[PDB]
């Protein structure tokens, strides 16, 4: 994914 | 109860703020040369042989990754930003934050420096154009951002919304659900609106001259990521955090 994706899932 | 809302989240969220800069800007230890810049380097990052610039590069940048993680958590608290579809929430982040970056860092800010490391240090507006080239033209705009918008005298209440108004702009490239990010910004900045004349009675041209805050904030963004550009290309030490290359990767 994201490392954005991440930080936005808790 | 909206606006309550987001100056609560922006209160919870963010280790810095105006007031907590103000209090401690009136003892920081002060970077001012090439000396006590190493004395604060021992004392306050003494993790880390590499040139000064690249030095403070790397400071700066593990600065941007930690504000980004606060920013992230703010926005999944504003109101309707959780209900936005996932991609549409990452695109927002990835244009929003410098933005609102480098509106809040106006805080810590002062004609003759800014705070640094969790309002520990002092690093002086000076020091910072006494660097080689091209580290000494990154900072000089942001002040120049800085000293105007300061002049506004927004406090943390304004700033809350502002920064909330940033995140939730509904033309950023590559937005899936255009039509509710614009619906949720709308009422953001009519919350925003009615505070600024409730709270700043005297300026009645208040609102309109942050929405061209917002403009200049755009640009002072595209230009900072051209000097991203000059020095990932060229500085043979200063690698990119991984975040702050994803999100600098393909904006403007
Ligand atoms: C252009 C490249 C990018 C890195 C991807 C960059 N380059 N520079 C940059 C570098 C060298 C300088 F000389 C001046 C500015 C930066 N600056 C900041 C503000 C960070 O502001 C808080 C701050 N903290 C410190 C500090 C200093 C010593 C010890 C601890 C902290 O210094 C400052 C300005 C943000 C960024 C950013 O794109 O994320 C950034």
């Amino acid at each position: 994914p994201s490392l954005l994706k991440k930080l936005l899932l808790a | 109860s909206l606006a309550k809302r987001i100056y609560e989240a922006y209160l919870k969220n963010f280790n810095m703020n105006k007031v907590k800069a103000r209090v401690i800007l009136s003892p920081p230890f002060v970077i001012h040369d090439m000396e006590t810049l190493c004395m604060a380097e021992k004392t306050l990052v003494a993790k880390l042989n590499k040139e000064a610039e690249v030095r403070i590069f790397h400071c700066c940048q593990c600065t941007s990754v930690e504000t980004v993680t606060e920013l992230t958590e703010f926005a999944k608290a504003i109101p309707g930003f959780a209900n936005l579809d996932l991609n549409d929430q990452v695109t927002l982040l990835k244009y929003g934050v410098y933005e609102a970056i480098f509106a809040m860092l106006s805080s810590v800010m002062n004609k003759d420096g800014m705070l640094v490391a969790y309002g520990n240090g002092f690093i002086t507006r000076e020091f910072l154009k006494s660097l080689r080239k091209p580290f000494c033209d990154i900072m000089e705009p942001k002040f120049d951002f800085a000293m105007k918008f300061n002049a506004l005298e927004l406090d943390d209440s304004d700033i809350s919304l502002f920064v909330a108004a940033i995140i939730c702009c509904g033309d950023r490239p590559g937005l899936l659900n255009v039509g509710h990010i614009e619906k949720m910004q709308e009422g953001i900045v009519h919350v925003l609106r009615l505070h600024l004349q409730s709270n700043h009675p005297d300026d009645i041209f208040l609102f309109p001259k942050l929405l061209q805050k917002m403009a200049d904030l755009r640009q002072l963004v595209t230009e900072h990521a051209q000097l991203v550009q000059i020095i990932k290309k060229t500085e043979s030490d200063a690698a990119l955090h991984p975040l702050l290359q994803e999100i600098y990767r393909d904006m403007y």
